């Protein structure tokens, strides 16, 4: 808002790290669970349980 | 006799299938996209000033 | 098969080949054409990169032909040829 | 196992008329192979001039 | 390019699989559908290895 026309925004150290980090992962925790549901659905022999 | 344990557990295969698939689909989002692997000879350039 | 038919079916070495053929062809055409139209449309392919898929096509496409065509054919006679000298060999 | 029954009947009318196609390739084959076992050296030549 | 060959190969070991539990099913009558797959399984577990 301030320094927009000749200024620009820069970024170090761990906010360059944040900033950039577009992490993946989210879907990470998901997928653990669906692994961990297929494997269970093998040694139970039932999908449902 | 390991087609036969199979055979009588239907889940037991699927179950192995699906998780092929899904590290499948897990790896293609994964991997880069190129047109051709390197085939490009690496070049190195020195150059002088006289 | 044919070795099966031979070693442990009990069959003459003449007779192994043609029944081992008559219940294989149906398995290797099924393959052999499966095969064939996968690699079809690499050949029919018009666009962008199309000079490298209709090269990897023709090759591909005539060996199969050959291969569920004339080797279907051949094959038989390799096995009974090189079975009778290995029988030729025991006596 | 799972799926597969022999109950099936009436496929479609052009599968059938290519199937029967293909069971008659079928004997043209077996007789074609009975030919060439009876000429094993005429055959074996053919193999050496392709 | 691969990838497209592959779909022609990849189907060829479950064709010679898939293909011997039908005609068992058809030439005897009184095989179960699951004895089918295991009977298959021996006769095709060597040309599918292989």
């Amino acid at each position: 808002q301030s320094l927009g026309d000749e200024y620009s925004i820069a970024w170090s150290g761990s906010a360059y790290q944040e900033v950039s980090s577009k992490g993946a992962g989210a879907y990470a925790f998901v997928l653990g669970m669906i692994f961990v549901f297929l494997i269970l659905a093998a040694q139970y022999e039932r999908w449902l349980m | 006799m390991f087609s036969k344990f199979f055979i009588e557990r239907p889940i037991f295969a699927s179950v192995v299938a699906i998780i092929i698939s899904i590290a499948g689909i897990i790896g293609l989002a994964n991997l880069p996209v190129e047109q051709y692997p390197s085939l490009t000879p690496p070049t190195v350039q020195v150059s002088a000033t006289y | 098969f044919a070795m099966e038919e031979r070693l442990k079916k009990g069959k003459s070495i003449f007779e192994a080949a043609i029944n081992a053929a008559k219940l294989r062809f149906r398995p290797i055409i099924m393959t052999s054409l499966a095969f064939t139209f996968g690699v079809l449309p690499m050949i029919f392919a018009t666009g962008a990169g199309s000079a490298s898929r209709h090269s990897l096509g023709t090759g591909l496409i005539g060996g199969m032909i050959a291969a569920s065509t004339l080797a279907i054919f051949f094959v038989p006679l390799f096995f009974y040829l090189l079975e009778n000298f290995n029988e030729w060999l025991d006596k | 196992a799972l799926f597969l029954t022999r109950n099936e009947s009436k496929p479609f009318y052009f599968i059938q008329k290519f199937n029967d196609f293909f069971d008659w390739s079928t004997s043209v084959f077996s007789s074609g192979v009975a030919y060439i076992l009876k000429r094993t050296i005429r055959f074996v030549l053919v193999f050496c001039i392709m | 390019f691969a990838l497209v060959l592959a779909i022609g190969i990849v189907v060829d070991d479950a064709i010679i699989v898939v293909e011997n539990i039908d005609r068992i099913l058809h030439e005897d009558s009184n095989i179960s559908v699951k004895d089918a797959a295991i009977k298959a399984m021996n006769e095709v577990s060597s040309p599918v290895i292989s």
